[PDB]
RNA sequence: UUGUUACGCGGAGAGCCCAACUGUUUAAUAAAAACGUAGUGUCGCGCUGUGGUAGUAUAGCCAGUGAACGCGACAUGAAUC
RNA sequence: CGCGGCAACGCAUACUAUUUUUCUCCGCCAAUCUUAUACCGUUGGUAGGGAUCUCUUUCCUACAUGACAGUACUAAUACCCAGGGAAACUGGUCAUCAGGCGAACUGCGGCGUUCUGCUGGCAAAACAUAGCUGUUAUGUCAAUGGCUAUUGGAUUGGU
């Protein structure tokens, strides 16, 4: 057999991110001990990422490409800190914020940059305050103990509802993955011959083998549904 | 004269792509081109610049909105949530 | 009503924009058909001075340069502050001639009233006026 | 190559100790052009036949004069 | 007649730097003359508009020109146009005046306790 | 009675099958019904992680200038029923 | 050895450093207007050559000015300033439109980019006729359109 397209993404020659026109890494300023006001100089769109970024100035002018909540405008004053009040814009630690509210770009570790809840039209919800660890629900469903000192932007991330509209033409998806990375178009494994992929070969196109494989299964062998505790139509539940 | 009976903005696509998809995009393509009322300078000339971004021309300003309308319903709910908690206490 | 003589202003646009001023004669004329008021002002402010190197470096930073101009009401920003006697009247007694023309005639005023207005900085009065503002 | 209007200003440019030659040259409409050479530029002077005779005399004696 | 003309420079291709225009010589011969590049010249920060009172030439040959024609006379002469400078005066006055009146306020308010 | 004079310029219609469509393909016997696609669906994983790669230096490389409206793994193949 | 204009801005002014901003400087597609070059044109003309049984005041060639530097008023569109203070809504594009966050409109406003004319470069050169044995003669003129194209630029729109 040959090495399979799933294995070949590691070696990373043509399968690298197209990172040329990307404006910078989206994160907070570092922590550095109250309250600090910060004007939104402008809000710009970087390629690949569906969200906007908003370039702040903590005037020297110290810059920070923070990811943009919805309802931010140019020449708003954003207020990072503990004793900053509640507006959509402001960047509070999880000690201060009320529970049962939608927050954006929340950090895992303090002073980190921002980790959970970054893509367009997403938000971490806050469940409740234990003592040190403010428990929050992530967009998927999963729940996470996160320390109260670490920061999070208030409100929902901008650019919501982009997949509501379908892309009618193959050309629209060509321009989508030009900004991101080469991973498209996908040739299906059944169509390929036996050497190229596991599902390939045979007189008539069909999978033949069970098509559902363990965590223990090797490189080359992990193809199709990996460790699928259910399959088929998820009716109810 | 009106010249298409049914189709509207999706007449550019012609016979392609199915009836159900052109109904769906008819709603969204009308939205993203439409000029919307500005908060700041007041005037009705807020166009879409990029995906999330909505530049007003005459202001010279921008706002972060939705993808295809400047107001997302879910983001508009978040204002009302932080209003009632700030107005309390 | 607001534009009296005894009032400070700030210049909004022009060459001297930002810089301080006081009104003299708030007036239509046939020369120029709009509202206009003849003003004093100051071009270069006296900077702060440590007492190391006496006399020579002081008498530079001492000296305060002036200007006079016949400015529109739109291009001046009015202020809280007023002047508080005969001295205010003396500086504005003669000024239209300098404004009208002849550089030597106008330079006779600005050399004179530089020396008069500087002696008020000696006393630490009009402390707002001789101080600048940062943009 | 600049032109110079006034005959007085021409004679200021002539007496600089830059200039190597002047060239006299007949022209259309019975005019003539005095082309002063300088290191940088070539200063031309158009004149009418009223004041043609006086200007040549006006020119410095030392500077060489090439007739065409 | 044949009015066709060669490129003189040894670059073949039609880039932005290698562009030509046909011109009649003194000798009745058509010939390539090369186009010098366009310049936008100084726009302003804030809004993004053309300032007046300066040519759009190259900034290198802006140095060769007189110091007069490089600038506008006011404070923030090149960078900011007129009405944006007016706004900076009004705000930076009244930000400082409110802060100065705050020092007058906290002087005046605390004196009520003594009397 | 001939005339878009030469030159240049669609024969048309009525059934049935396959793939929806623009596109890609066995350089040198196969251009297709094959591949592709939008659309639909299933599975894995909240970063001390997941899918790779790399090789003795406790090397650091790819997705990642990334964070579930996301990244990766498959299957079906526009719409309508 | 710092002055003019109410203002937009104009005119003769240094250097080191720090920070901030601009020019360099940016996709593709579509439309309108306009220099330059080419070409076709209405009006004439003069130089030479071709053609002729008959006809053709004919046919052909020629009618041109570089980088660079200057300052006139004509006349444009962009943007800004002063006055002005708008529904009986007015102004404007090929098209969308613009305006009390200040429109129409008036200034022999300001300024940028293009434009027409007049020069310098500049006829001394170059080219075409005519004659003399290398050079002397005349001449290269006057009027004014493009519904044609390409190029540079301007004013915009769409995606």
């Amino acid at each position: 057999g040959h090495i399979v397209r799933a294995q070949r993404r590691g070696n990373g020659s043509v399968f690298q991110a197209h990172t040329h026109h990307r404006v910078g890494p989206a994160k907070f300023r570092a922590l550095d001990a109250s309250v600090i006001s910060g004007m939104v100089k402008e809000i710009i769109h970087d390629p690949g990422r569906g969200a906007p970024l908003a370039k702040l100035i903590y005037k020297g002018f110290d810059s920070a490409l923070v990811i943009a909540p919805e309802g931010i405008h140019t020449g708003q004053f954003i207020k990072c800190g503990a004793q900053a009040d509640l507006h959509i814009g402001n960047i509070l630690p999880l000690a201060q914020i009320p529970e049962g509210t939608e927050i954006c770009n929340v950090e895992h570790r303090p002073g980190d940059g921002g980790r959970y809840g970054r893509c367009s039209g997403d938000s971490c919800r806050v469940i409740g305050h234990t003592e040190n660890y403010t428990r929050i629900q992530l967009p998927s469903g999963r729940k996470a103990l996160v320390s109260n000192i670490c920061r999070a932007t208030l409100g929902i991330v901008a650019g919501g509802g982009r997949p509501e509209k379908p892309l009618l033409k193959a050309g629209n998806v060509h321009y989508k993955y030009k900004a991101k990375r080469h991973t498209w178009p996908v040739v299906c494994g059944i169509k390929m011959n036996p050497v190229d992929h596991r599902h390939g070969g045979g007189s008539h196109q069909h999978m033949g083998a069970p098509g559902t494989v363990a965590r223990s299964a090797r490189p080359g062998q992990k193809l199709g549904l990996i460790a699928s505790r259910r399959t088929g139509r998820r009716r109810g539940t | 004269a009106r010249r298409t009976k049914k189709v509207g903005i999706c007449g550019k696509y012609g016979v392609r792509y199915g009836a159900s998809l052109r109904k769906t995009i008819k709603k969204i393509e009308i939205s993203q081109r439409k000029k919307y009322p500005c908060a700041f300078c007041g005037k009705d000339s807020v166009k879409r610049n990029a995906v999330g971004i909505w530049t007003c021309t005459k202001c010279g300003k921008a706002v972060a909105g939705g993808a295809y309308t400047p107001t997302t319903p879910a983001a508009l709910t978040a204002r009302a949530a932080y209003k009632r908690i700030r107005e309390a206490q | 009503s607001l534009l009296q003589a005894g009032r400070f202003v700030v210049m909004l646009q022009g060459r001297h924009a930002g810089k301080k001023a006081v009104v003299l004669a708030a007036y239509g004329t046939e020369d120029r058909k709009f509202p206009y008021a003849i003003v004093m002002g100051i071009e270069k402010y006296p900077k702060k001075v440590t007492k190391d190197m006496p006399t020579e470096v002081l008498v530079k930073k001492t000296q305060v340069k002036l200007f006079v101009k016949a400015v529109n009401f739109n291009h001046v920003m009015l202020t809280r502050h007023n002047v508080k006697e005969d001295f205010f009247k003396k500086i504005s007694v003669e000024k239209v001639v300098a404004a009208l023309k002849d550089a030597p005639a106008k330079k006779a005023l600005l050399t004179e009233y530089a020396a008069v207005l500087r002696q008020k900085y000696l006393n630490n009065k009009m402390a707002w006026f001789f101080k600048p503002l940062q943009f | 190559p600049k032109q110079v209007t006034t005959p007085k200003e021409f004679l200021a440019l002539a007496a600089r100790s830059d200039a190597k030659w002047v060239k006299v040259k007949k022209a259309s409409d019975d005019n003539t052009k005095f082309k002063l050479r300088t290191t940088k530029y070539l200063y031309t002077l158009s004149v009418k036949p009223k004041f043609v005779e006086l200007v040549q005399n006006s020119i410095p004696e030392s500077l060489e004069v090439i007739v065409l | 007649v044949d009015n066709r003309y060669t490129l003189r420079r040894s670059l073949g291709f039609h880039t932005i730097r290698n562009r030509v225009a046909p011109v009649r010589t003194p000798g009745n011969k058509l010939v390539a003359h090369y186009i010098a590049k366009r310049q936008n010249g100084p726009h302003c920060a804030e809004t993004g508009k053309r300032i007046n009172g300066i040519k759009c030439v190259k900034t290198c040959e802006l140095r060769r020109m007189k110091k007069n024609q490089r600038t506008v006379s006011r404070p923030y002469g090149g960078v900011y146009c007129g009405s944006v400078v007016k706004d900076r005066i009004i705000n930076a006055f009244m930000e400082e005046e409110a802060r100065a009146a705050q020092e007058r306020k906290m002087a005046n308010e605390q004196k009520k306790k003594g009397k």
